[PDB]
RNA sequence: ACUCGUGAGAGACUGCCGGGGUCAACUCGGAGGAAGGUGGGGAUGACGUCAAGUCAUCAUGCCCCUUAUGUCCAGGGCUUCACACAUGCUACAAUGGCCGGUACAAAGGGCUGCGAUGCCGUGAGGUGGAGCGAAUCCUUUCAAAGCCGGUCUCAGUUCGGAUCGGGGUCUGCAACUCGACCCCGUGAAGUCGGAGUCGCUAGUAAUCGCAGAUCAGCAACGCUGCGGUGAAUACGUUCCCG
């Protein structure tokens, strides 16, 4: 079999692919129990979409860390890094779609002296 | 005008002096001055030959305009200090009076 | 700080090791549960009768050496002031400045 | 306010005091420091000279003002006004 | 900004609509990051228009923002040391932002008690010419032209 | 409709019309709603007379509401002023009872803001 | 089987004592795990750098404990000698269970 | 096997291509790559300035007290309030309140401490002690915003919670001055706020929750961290500040 990973700002999924239909399970979930947001689906499946190669694979998916949104887009890049694992020759319209680049967007680090990564403390000069 | 005066220590009597004396300064800023303050300092060495400290600040229209002087006693601190904010203030003004002859001509 | 309240803390903590560790403790024993006779047994006036000193209530961790009563950190005993001063100098195993 | 379970406090000074004031039925006056003794149903008579920190004020106890503290009836601060 | 222009986020198309101006609508309505009701608000907003006038929303929603599009501006210019109310062409990127923005914020005022509600007769008004949001195209217009006298600079 | 001399409002669910009541407030409606047995969703213009009696002896039976209540919550305030307590000259000028800061806040009880 | 677990404020210093620890017991013959490695224990502590004021100048300081399990079988007597008779550098700790 | 934990290593070096460039620094674009041009954030703060702050972390020259300005104790005070200034929190509501159901984190702490199942209370909480020096047990299996369903129908309201009355729990020798929390009732100002002014360029502002230090208990809405959802705008240096 073939397995790949997709990580998104602490979220982690790991992804499995076979042959069969377009059924996604998700931790035992379905695609409508588990994401149920439109937005989340869309990014789930462009990959697939601009493949053409919607509903010909079953996915099945370990999903661990970060929220909803973090999760969709891990699993899209799982998804994306099964498909070049499955088929190579389709890498140009996967790479130049963006869905292969792995999104560094973490939650910077706070600091001393300020009430959050940027915001500073109201200064009044009087 | 009002205005509050932070003293320290033994200044007997400095706190009227000056909240009288700075209140008078209301008609020479151009603009509505808001949340004047003053504080009234002393040197506790005695090795300083002006020991008196007086701070002023005042808030004219959001421009924030402050001042700082050095004296023997409550009184000549005061009065420096009234001065000094005289020369401020006037040096603010921004009004078109006082910006007309910087203005391109000709 | 001053000599006297550093000595003065460290005779409370041998005053609660010689009261609070029974006396002050099996009061507390008695009190807990509604069951226990305590009304009539007077639990609480025969506490009351201990010496303040004997409650941990009224301890305070100070620097170990310095006496400074605030800014204390309980994995060091020490103060603020000092514990900067000897990680600096690497007096304290296993501890550096941080990044992140 | 004190859970139920301990049992109102009351300082044992007084209270010793109040025992062998209440044991003749005379009520002289007693002089006391405790502001934080509760009011026993005991006190009912008897008037105490509460410490209040500058002195000791003469408190009347009566049936209303029992389940309260000593404390309540000696005022701290003096405050008049500006 | 001071060493150049910055770039441009390419905003992704809508799924039940496949436009780029519905997108910016919802992105414009969002608040606090709830995304998910900014679209709800949006497409009830359209699908009530649709059922009221029995057209396609993007057609009417498009005939709304040309309505609402400005095309001159006036804008504070600093010359010789002295400020004027200068009258300036308006981008195509810059008038669709505005008309959307004064959609969004007048339709925020209405009294139809709902967001949806308020923000479908808003568009239904522009699409008509009587929204107010037509009134304040038809003043910034009249106060560019006011002011044609400072075009030259 | 008149209960207990209080008209209730024109058209409310039952236990929030029973809220107007002195005495009532949202626990109380709910429970004793719940007790005697009528709706609780059921308007105010659907009342029958033998509910409003039935209410008004119930309520009249297990509940001090209205006059008795605000007498004797007036006369509780009186007698710990009289006795001289803290909370007594704490009432007599008109300051927070309940241990409040003073020195900014505490406008409830000193009313509104005066100037000098 | 018993559990060797090693905790130690330094990185090469534990990686030291995992590499001669499995050492002498598979010099005495015994069947080793390796040298898993388990999460750092990280404390934190703030502090303010001036002795009076200044509160917004402040210094962060961590410690920081790594771990080592090592799980071994056929527990002969020779490796539990051998075992009880090896020196260790301070800065490491070792708990058998 | 896939994550993950933590050891070693590789990987960004204008490395390559095209063009500007004194064929020079350097710069624009392109390919590759996870990342392209100090990738993101930290630690690191030159000579010095302001006689900046700290003789109350500590040390210290000089002066002063020494039957006291030292030292012990009880009570009180630091919490006082006709006002003024500053920093924050909660609101003025329908992008919402209430009720029911239901899904996803990271980080951290714990031995005379974390403390579960069960049982008793409406609820703080009480009894009890399983298991844990802890990737194991407990903080619940961890969250809230979120999603679904019902209700409220624009009102000083089912908004808002102040203030006040009564009744309790926990800690502590002791909750009066002067703790927090729980229950019932009470239901103020407040209709988005003048002159003026502050923060923020992307996982940022905004908004939601969690944890820790100090700590017997807490005044924590403060401070230090962690993550969830996550925008708008930048034409350009004329004006304001440095």
């Amino acid at each position: 079999p073939i397995q790949t990973v997709g990580r998104r700002k602490e979220a982690v999924v790991r992804v499995r692919l076979v042959p069969g239909t377009g059924q996604f399970n998700l931790d035992g979930r379905t695609l409508e129990n588990y994401f149920p947001n439109k937005v989340h689906q869309q990014l789930i499946k462009a990959p697939l979409v601009t493949v053409d190669r919607v509903d010909q694979f079953d996915i099945y998916a370990h999903l661990d860390g970060g929220g909803p949104s973090g999760q969709a887009g891990a699993l899209r890049l799982a998804i994306a890094r099964a498909l070049i694992l499955v088929q190579p020759e389709d890498r140009p319209a996967l790479k130049k779609a963006g869905f292969l680049t792995r999104d560094p967007r973490a939650i910077e680090r706070k600091k001393y002296g300020l009430k959050k990564a940027r915001k500073a403390p109201q200064y009044s000069k009087r | 005008m009002d205005v509050d005066v932070s003293t320290d220590g033994e200044l007997p009597g400095a706190a009227e002096y000056a909240r009288e004396k700075i209140g008078r300064l209301s008609r020479r800023a151009h603009r509505p001055v808001l949340h004047a303050r003053v504080r009234l300092t002393r040197h506790g060495d005695p090795a300083v030959e002006r020991p008196v400290i007086a701070q002023a600040n005042l808030d004219v229209n959001g421009r924030q305009v402050r001042a700082q002087v050095e004296g023997v006693n409550a009184r000549e601190a005061v009065d420096r200090l009234e001065a000094r904010l005289r020369s401020r203030l006037e040096r603010i003004a921004e009004h078109w009076e006082a910006r007309r002859g910087g203005v391109p001509a000709e | 700080a001053k000599k006297s309240k550093i000595v003065k803390n460290e005779q409370r903590r041998e005053l609660v090791q010689r009261y609070a560790e029974r006396r002050a403790e099996l009061k507390r024993t008695i009190r807990d549960p509604a069951s226990s006779p305590e009304r009539r047994a007077a639990a609480v006036s025969a506490l009351q009768r201990l010496p303040r000193d004997s409650s941990p209530v009224r301890l305070r961790n100070r620097d170990v050496v310095d006496g400074r009563p605030r800014g204390h950190l309980r994995k060091f005993g020490l103060s603020r002031v000092r514990v900067r001063e000897m990680a600096h100098r690497g007096e304290l195993p296993g501890v550096r400045k941080a990044s992140w | 306010p004190r859970s139920l379970k301990k049992g109102p406090f009351v300082d044992d000074h007084l209270l010793k005091k109040v025992d062998v004031q209440n044991e003749k039925n005379t009520k002289q006056v007693i002089k006391t420091w405790s502001r934080r003794s509760t009011i026993i149903p005991d006190f009912i008579g008897h008037t105490f000279a509460v410490h209040d920190g500058r002195k000791h004020v003469p408190v009347f106890v009566t049936e209303a003002m029992v389940g309260h503290k000593l404390g309540e009836f000696a005022p701290t601060r003096t405050f008049k006004g500006h | 900004p001071r060493k150049g222009p910055a770039p441009k986020r390419p905003l992704v198309n809508d799924p039940v609509y496949g436009s780029q101006l519905v997108t910016q609508l919802v992105n414009k309505v969002l608040l606090e990051g709830k995304k998910s009701l900014a679209e709800r608000i949006v497409y009830g907003a359209l699908e009530q228009a649709r059922e009221k006038t029995g057209t396609d929303p993007v057609v009417t929603l498009k005939r709304a923002l040309d309505n609402v599009k400005p095309a001159l501006e006036v804008r504070s210019r600093r010359v010789g040391g002295a400020t004027y109310q200068v009258p300036v062409e308006v981008r195509p990127d810059r008038s669709t932002t505005l008309a959307l923005r004064w959609l969004v914020n007048f339709s925020r005022q209405r009294r139809e008690k709902t967001m949806v509600e308020r923000l479908a007769n808003e568009i239904l008004d522009a699409s008509n010419g009587l929204g107010a949001s037509v009134k304040r195209r038809e003043d910034t217009h009249k106060m560019a032209e006011a002011n044609r006298a400072f075009a030259h600079y | 409709a008149r209960l207990v001399g209080v008209d209730l409002p024109r058209d409310k669910r039952m236990e929030i019309a029973l809220t107007y009541i002195y005495g009532i407030g949202r626990t109380r409606s709910n429970e004793i709603l719940a007790a005697t047995g009528i709706d609780k969703n059921m308007r105010t213009k659907d009342l029958t007379d033998d509910q409003v009696t039935v209410l008004r002896d119930y309520i009249e039976g297990n509940l001090k509401v209205e006059g008795d209540l605000r007498r004797e919550v007036q006369a509780d305030i009186r007698r710990k002023i009289e006795i001289g307590c803290y909370q007594g000259l704490r009432h007599r000028r008109g300051l927070p009872v309940r241990g409040q800061r003073t020195k900014t806040n505490a406008r409830t009880r000193k009313g509104p803001k005066r100037t000098i | 089987k018993i559990r060797i677990r090693l905790k130690a404020y330094d990185h090469e210093a534990i990686d030291a004592s995992a590499r001669k620890i499995v050492e002498t017991v598979t010099r005495t013959g015994a069947s080793v795990v390796g040298p898993v490695p388990l999460p750092t224990e990280k404390n934190v502590y703030c502090v303010i750098r001036s002795p009076h004021k200044y509160k917004d100048s402040r210094e962060h300081f961590e410690m920081r404990t790594h771990k080592r399990l090592i799980d071994i079988l056929d527990p002969t007597p020779k490796t539990v000698d051998a075992l009880m008779r090896i020196d260790l550098p301070a800065s490491v700790d070792v708990n058998i269970q």
